[PDB]
RNA sequence: ACGGAAGGGCACCACCAGGAGUGGAGCCUGCGGCUUAAUUUGACCAACACGGGGAAACUCACCAGGUCCAGACACAAUAAGGAUUGACAGAUUGAGAGCUCUUUCUUGAUUUUGUGGGUGGUGGUGCAUGGCCGUUCUUAGUUGGUGGAGUGAUUUGUCUGCUUAAUUGCGAUAACGAACGAGACCUUAACCUACUAAAUAGGGUUGCUGGCACUUGCCGGUUGACUCUUCUUAGAGGGACUAUCGGUUUCAAGCCGAUGGAAGUUUGAGGCAAUAACAGGUCUGUGAUGCCCUUAGACGUUCUGGGCCGCACGCGCGCUACACUGACGGAGCCAGCGAGUACAACCUUGGCCGAGAGGUCUGGGUAAUCUUGUGAAACUCCGUCGUGCUGGGGAUAGAGCAUUGUAAUUAUUGCUCUUCAACGAGGAAUUCCUAGUAAGCGCAAGUCAUCAGCUUGCGUUGAUUACGUCCCUGCCCUUUGUACACACC
């Protein structure tokens, strides 16, 4: 008797972007096989985390720096779907790197 | 070290109840996590253990891994007067 | 557990390094090669690419265990949430960081520089790879500093084709008169190179045409129709 | 300082001789053969290819040359 | 290798034509020297706002002092009628330190004193080493296999030309095939009315309203509905390959110009970046480390206070200025990189106080949601000033109010009033730079409890002059000479 939706939402993570997409994508192959309403994988500007360091460890020599980063791709997805299904959904299809979280938002 | 001994007792029947211990290098920390006791004398104390021959230490990021080879877990033994058919929770077969 | 998600991944990162320093440190002995961090729902699975798969497991399986044990104290982990898992390396000749490991051993036992530089050449060339490398620096058997240089194939140096194919490896060995710095590099097949490119990017392969007979003017052949 | 080194030269050479009656006068054209004949990996160095294919096609079809 | 030898090419760490400068002044910071108990130390194009070195404590490494063992382990030794530990109160101390003493009480084999040994060390040695980085060298240069020439060290392949940013190619050829470097390659910046989509981004229509106009229209508000993706996003892709044409080229590599383009400097900017080497730097990043030194009143560790900032003096990055293209008042009001709290207390809106710094009460934000449209400065408009070291300049000081901090004196920093110094465009000399570039202007981030005049990034306004040369300083290849090879120091 859980025929109240719950108006959920996935968001996810990573470091990375074909496993992330790949992930997106069968979530939303999910979503569409058992007919359920959604908000597409709406894209979230990547967010570049940087450090600028000294490359030299004793501070002797030309002045070089260098810039490291990550960039974070967040595609979160919105369902107004039922209960059962979109939980088994969360349950399933998860690949290491790309990181799934889920909001009731009831 | 001097240990008074109710607390070197706390440290030597944890070590055998599990078998391993972290003891962040710091010293001078008031309690090492899950002994409630100083974390100085329990570094010292699996030094002298290891200086015995009875605790394997690696220490990787000043976190003091220690771990009990047999003749650790007869000494313990020994020492904890415990009966001999009981072995440290790695012994146990907690496999996939 | 609530924290700033780019901070999340940075700590997952550090985190990484951790498990993988810490491994460095202690299974040194099983020629290690490798460990991956996957997490599900429920539990963190730590898999462990290691040479001697059965040592690292040891008796009745309990090494690994109390290594589970430890990483459970390490990031205050709960029992059950975590487990590890040790696999054998797929080839062990391919990975450079077996390698180093595996002739820094060799190190250690007194075996002549150039005789393991050589050998470790040969079973890595030997295991399919496009070319291997490797740089022994140090107090090679005199008071002042030399570096000594071993290669067969080709390597590259630039371009991500260097992070994409060229897989390097950096270990310090100790001896009774100093440290020896060894550097292992090996180009592996790109062809083989699975989950990326796989070839060089200015390797180019053109397809030989199929040779055709045109003599047939007329041929008019003719299908039944259908409507 | 554009001097097509020696990949797409080369390439473009196995590519007017396995493949001249394929190959047109058009760089569209010569670059969906390129596409579909080989695999280049990236995309500029097909589209490089493309445009000496293109080149050495006009200087054919202009006479005879040498290599 | 070198040549004040030749040939051919390159470079704003070279110059020409210039721009902005520095060097003159104040200050801030980093060196030297002096001084000091200590003013801790390493670097002397490739040291000097560098060691992320913006140190009040810590940092720390120096100095005057005070603690403790965090001396495992083995053996001997005492020793359970005490190996030992700790302490109230007082002297002592800076201390509310049982550090040391007065007395006594407590504690139980962990210890104590000797031997071996081991640890700790920002102790020494980067001229023992690793790793890393810097430099030679941003140039285009290297290498081996068969083959040829040399007795040989070596050489040819790696070159007469032309071309290229390029050992880049066209080629000629005792050279043939190849490998590394360059290129290719990734990130980033463009262009996408083509696809996928979006209450964490925007827009339209229509609601429900506000105001003004009165004509149905304008500028607004609403998390009310429907709809869309042009901009904002980010995925798969497309796009430029010197494409077409005209010149010029042993007519080949290629160069020049125009047109179409978004883009025609390799499209701009970068990231990796070869062989060989330096006695280049780092033991002061490492529980990387060999050797040497020390290892009990210690060069270990901790506590208190001082110093790393002193000042007759020289030098190196910079900041503010010398004013009219300006200073000061009002008013206009424009960004892009970021960052932001959990086992802690971050970014702060908004409302009240205070003149300000700031204070207080609440509310958002673990982040395209909130600070935030970061309503930033330069800039623009209207006025005051009027060539006067002046309303420029704001150093040096006096007093007061606050914030962070256990602690602010040797002023941490911010704010209020005042004194307002040198400074008149700076000699010899010398630095950087050819397009959204220099330069001006600020903001964010790293240092961060508080502190930048620093650095790394970002954006605003945005040019003058080249589009060349080997004259100075060097670099690449070739030829030549050498009595040089620690190589013209
Ligand atoms: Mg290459
Ligand atoms: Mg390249
Ligand atoms: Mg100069
Ligand atoms: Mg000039
Ligand atoms: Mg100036
Ligand atoms: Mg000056
Ligand atoms: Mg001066
Ligand atoms: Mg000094
Ligand atoms: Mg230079
Ligand atoms: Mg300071
Ligand atoms: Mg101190
Ligand atoms: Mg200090
Ligand atoms: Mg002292
Ligand atoms: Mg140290
Ligand atoms: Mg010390
Ligand atoms: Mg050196
Ligand atoms: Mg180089
Ligand atoms: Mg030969
Ligand atoms: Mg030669
Ligand atoms: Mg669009
Ligand atoms: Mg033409
Ligand atoms: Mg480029
Ligand atoms: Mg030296
Ligand atoms: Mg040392
Ligand atoms: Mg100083
Ligand atoms: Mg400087
Ligand atoms: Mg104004
Ligand atoms: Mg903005
Ligand atoms: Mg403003
Ligand atoms: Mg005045
Ligand atoms: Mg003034
Ligand atoms: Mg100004
Ligand atoms: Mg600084
Ligand atoms: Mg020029
Ligand atoms: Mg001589
Ligand atoms: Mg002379």
């Amino acid at each position: 008797q859980e025929v109240v939706i719950h108006k959920i939402r996935i968001n996810l993570t990573s470091t990375k972007v074909k496993q992330l997409e790949n992930v997106s994508a069968n979530i939303i192959k999910n979503a569409e096989t058992f007919k359920l309403v959604k908000k597409g994988p709406v894209r979230l500007p990547t967010k570049v985390l940087k450090i600028s360091t000294r490359k030299t460890p004793n501070g002797e020599g030309s002045k070089t720096w260098d810039t490291y980063e990550m960039r974070i791709h967040k595609r979160y997805i919105d369902l107004e779907a039922p209960a059962h299904i979109v939980k088994r959904i969360t349950q399933i299809t998860i690949e290491p790197g790309v990181d799934v979280e889920v909001i009731i938002a009831a | 070290m001097l240990i008074p001994k109710e607390d070197r007792k706390k440290i030597y029947q944890h070590l055998f109840q599990e078998g391993v211990l972290v003891a962040k290098k710091d010293f001078n920390q008031p309690k090492h996590e899950e002994i409630d006791t100083k974390n100085l004398f329990v570094i010292k104390a699996l030094q002298s253990l290891t200086s015995k021959g009875f605790v394997k230490t690696q220490f990787s990021w000043q976190y003091y891994y220690y771990t009990l080879t047999e003749e650790g877990v007869v000494y313990l033994r020994e020492y904890l007067n415990l009966p001999e058919h009981i072995f440290p929770a790695t012994y146990l077969a907690g496999q996939s | 557990a609530i924290i700033s998600k780019k901070r999340k991944l940075v700590a997952d990162g550090v985190f990484y390094a951790e498990l993988n320093e810490f491994f460095t440190r202690e299974l040194a002995e099983e020629g290690y090669s490798g460990v991956e961090v996957r997490v599900t729902p429920t539990k963190t699975e730590i898999i462990i690419r290691a040479t001697k798969v059965q040592d690292v497991v040891g008796e009745n399986g309990r090494r690994i265990n109390e290594l589970t044990l430890l990483i459970e104290k390490r990031f205050k982990y709960k029992r059950g949430t975590i487990a590890l898992y040790a696999e054998r390396v797929h080839d062990r000749g391919l990975s450079a960081v077996a390698q180093a490991e595996s002739m820094k051993f060799k190190l250690l036992n007194g075996l002549a520089i150039r005789r393991a530089a050589y050998g470790v050449v040969r079973y890595v060339m030997e295991s399919g790879a496009k070319g291997c490398e490797v740089v022994i620096s140090g107090k090679l058997r005199a008071a002042r500093a030399k570096s000594m240089k071993f290669a067969d194939g080709f390597l590259i140096h630039s371009g991500q084709p260097v992070n994409d194919f060229i897989e390097t490896a950096t270990r310090h060995v100790l001896l009774r008169q100093g440290v020896l710095g060894i550097k292992v590099k090996i180009m592996k097949d790109p062809s083989r190179n699975t989950s990326g490119p796989k070839a060089l990017p200015d390797a180019v392969t053109i397809i030989e045409p199929k040779e055709e007979e045109p003599v047939l003017e007329p041929s008019v052949k003719d299908y039944r129709p259908t409507e | 300082g554009r001097v097509r080194t020696k990949t797409v030269k080369r390439a473009s050479k196995a590519l007017i001789e396995k493949y001249y009656p394929k190959l047109t006068m058009d760089f569209q054209t010569n670059k969906r053969l390129c596409d579909e004949i080989a695999t280049i990996q990236s995309k500029r160095l097909r589209n490089k290819i493309a445009g000496y294919t293109t080149h050495l096609m006009k200087r054919i079809q202009k006479g005879p040359v040498r290599g």
